[PDB]
């Protein structure tokens, strides 16, 4: 008998091997303190190997034997670099988006806010701006552009329905979720479940992207998850409750070593509450991608709704030809001095004539 | 006797801990632990009347 | 066998001699009271002698005898006056910027703030304006203007990708780094033994300059460690925690005796939050050099963005003859009606064509 799941260690040296529901359930395999010690397998490893049905009194079924560690055999798991140990850079390799559905939105981001391997980026709206379908956009054209990439799909206090609908249009990559009606501790829970699951395949040079709707929401769960602190930042947020989420998303990395770690999260702003402005700027200052979308812009029905000055990277000289670059460069210099809505809809009437590169010619 | 006294309690665990020991992987500590007969020693040597 | 480090003294009465990472490590090597009482060690002392391996029960190498004290004979460590009574002075050195990469950069940061020795200087800026390349360029301009001068560079609570770079274009001068994947707790911890590191060469009569990236985030890691001082300042800010970020930063100063500290920081403004405003205000009433970097002229990728008009030092006629002085205010009352954009590119245009002292002429 076989079982898989991922590697929870618990305090008392001893882990479970977990479901994609990310949660204690009934059909956890055990997985002995001397066998972790063996493979030295930490959190988020995904195992795999021959089980056993529980003895008289056990309620859980035992791990026999480890037969694969992260889909590898567990030899490597002894010796190999720790992710904490790998050396976090740029991305120096990119991606290009389209996405059949919506080419507009995918080639105004690949002009607006390129995206190499490694990349530590935010979209930043006020609701009802385009979030959530642009999110779904860039997982259809990842799935499209990059079908090695492990893509991990988390929706952190989120509509069911929009579960459902990723889900569904997704087409199989690892969509995991926890709806608003769950508590803040399930949604802390599977988020860092997921990210441990993540950091442990980068570790074996694999690429990751983690979208993750809502990460202000995590943020808020990582407040109300805080339990004292002493002193209540402006606005209503914690002073160490914000460490968590900061280390969580910087978590993305460029490795050196191979593999790495993109995380794509929605900041929401204009909320009319200082906490989430505040959430905003201070994930801006660990974040090398920034898109805005504009709330008028979506009033007016033109869509991609973005934001076009504000947003951005850091570095596309390192993911971008010279080209391109200067291509870029003139195309900004043109839109800099006109108005949001007038941009977006000038840039889709040329855009909508051609790919990029022929707009380009 | 003191000493056979923590010798036979660390049996007990010892022996516990073998059958609860899945693998054999198990002689250095899942078998051993000084904590009762060490402490016992300490007893005999000091709360001995 | 020998071993080096730097002596930090523990609780106890005994210290350990720790190397650059500035934090507790199993090779740190054993240093008796006697010791410490026989040399008059101190906290940042930097010592290399002969060393044993320990005997049976002993952890750590211990120093079995004292060879050098900052890189001199211990002897003098008897005889020589302590670092806190030496007596503070204006610099009355200047130091000469050029770098090749940007002459322009230094050249309008000599005629809008002259360096000296023991400087207890700022540069602020909003997110993004050139803060850290400008640094970078101090840096590697010192590093050929003054070689002689021990430069050390502590980078706190930022960008470890920037580590990486400052490590490669510092050649080889002592960069010291706490990315903000780390607590405060290390923040402050390596700042504090770098300092004391700095006042203890400086004692010797040696020239330091301390090129700290991030001193307001070295301000956030005191707040946030600070117990809890009761009453919170507008802000956000804590009465107390700012008194080691003060104390820190008046450390810097001209020694009348020999030897200088300089501190070049880093400090950000235009954040949103009254706690930066607070800590920029709290600061320049302690320092003597402020230079201002605009926003707006990084927006328009007009390089190096400088406030001109707000930049300057105190004491330039101790820094600048008599014809550079009138030179300089020469060109700060023309440049001084002159919109903050418009006359960077005004001085940029000036300075392009020759050396500063041909720009004179
Ligand atoms: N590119 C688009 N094309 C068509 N409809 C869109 C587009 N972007 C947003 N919408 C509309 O906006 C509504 C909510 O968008 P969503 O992105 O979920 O909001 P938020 O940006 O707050 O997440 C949807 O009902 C959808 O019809
Ligand atoms: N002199 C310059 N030359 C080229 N790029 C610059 C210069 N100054 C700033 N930049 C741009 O600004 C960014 C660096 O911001 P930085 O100055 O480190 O932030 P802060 O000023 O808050 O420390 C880089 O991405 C770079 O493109
Ligand atoms: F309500 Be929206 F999706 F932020
Ligand atoms: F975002 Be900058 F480096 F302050
Ligand atoms: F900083 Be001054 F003394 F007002
Ligand atoms: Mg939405
Ligand atoms: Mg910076």
């Amino acid at each position: 008998r076989l079982v898989k799941g991922y590697l929870e260690i618990s305090q008392d040296g001893y882990g479970f091997l977990t479901e994609n529901l990310h949660n204690l359930e009934s059909r956890v395999a055990i997985v002995s303190a001397g066998l972790i010690k063996q493979y030295a397998l930490r959190a988020g490893d995904y195992v795999v190997g021959q089980a056993r049905p529980p003895r008289e009194n056990e309620r859980y079924a035992t791990l026999l034997k480890v037969e694969a560690v992260n889909n590898l055999d567990p030899e490597a798991a002894k010796n190999r670099p720790r992710f904490d140990e790998l050396t976090p850079q740029f991305p120096d390799r990119q991606i290009r988006l389209e996405t059949t559905p919506d080419e507009l939105s995918t080639r105004v981001i690949d002009l607006l806010a390129p995206i190499g391997r490694g990349q530590r980026g935010l979209i930043v709206a006020p609701p009802k701006a385009g979030k959530t379908t642009l999110l779904k956009k860039i997982a259809n054209a990842v799935l499209k552009n990059e079908p090695d990439i492990k893509v991990i799909v988390l929706l952190i206090d989120e509509r069911p329905e929009e579960v459902t609908d990723f889900r569904e249009s997704v087409q199989g990559a690892e969509v995991i979720a926890s709806t608003f009606d769950e508590p803040p501790q399930n949604h802390i829970r599977v988020a860092e479940f997921v990210h441990e699951r993540a950091k442990r395949i980068v570790e074996e040079g694999g690429h990751v992207m983690i979208l993750l709707d809502s990460i202000t929401r995590l943020a808020r769960a990582n407040n109300l998850v805080t339990p004292p602190t002493g002193r209540t930042l402006s606005g209503g947020l914690d002073s160490a409750a914000l460490y968590f989420p900061k280390r969580f998303l910087g978590a993305a990395r460029n490795i050196r070593g191979g593999g790495s770690l993109t995380i794509l999260a929605t900041a929401l702003v204009e909320t009319g509450s200082r906490m989430d402005d505040v959430i905003f700027e201070e994930f801006k200052g660990t974040g090398n991608m920034e898109l805005h979308l504009s709330r008028r812009l979506e009033e007016r029905r033109i869509f991609p709704a973005i934001d076009i000055l504000k947003s951005g990277t850091r570095r596309e000289e390192l993911l971008l030809g010279e080209e391109v670059t200067h291509k870029m460069w003139l195309l900004r210099k043109v839109l800099a001095d006109m108005d949001p809505a007038e941009a977006m809809e000038m840039l889709l009437a040329r855009l909508a004539r051609t790919k990029n590169n022929k707009e380009f010619l | 006797d003191q000493f056979r006294v923590g010798l036979a309690r660390l049996a007990r665990g010892v022996r516990e801990r073998m059958l609860m020991g899945s693998e054999d992987s198990l002689t250095p500590a899942k078998l051993v632990n000084s904590r009762p007969l060490e402490a016992a020693i300490r007893e005999f040597f000091s709360r001995s009347q």
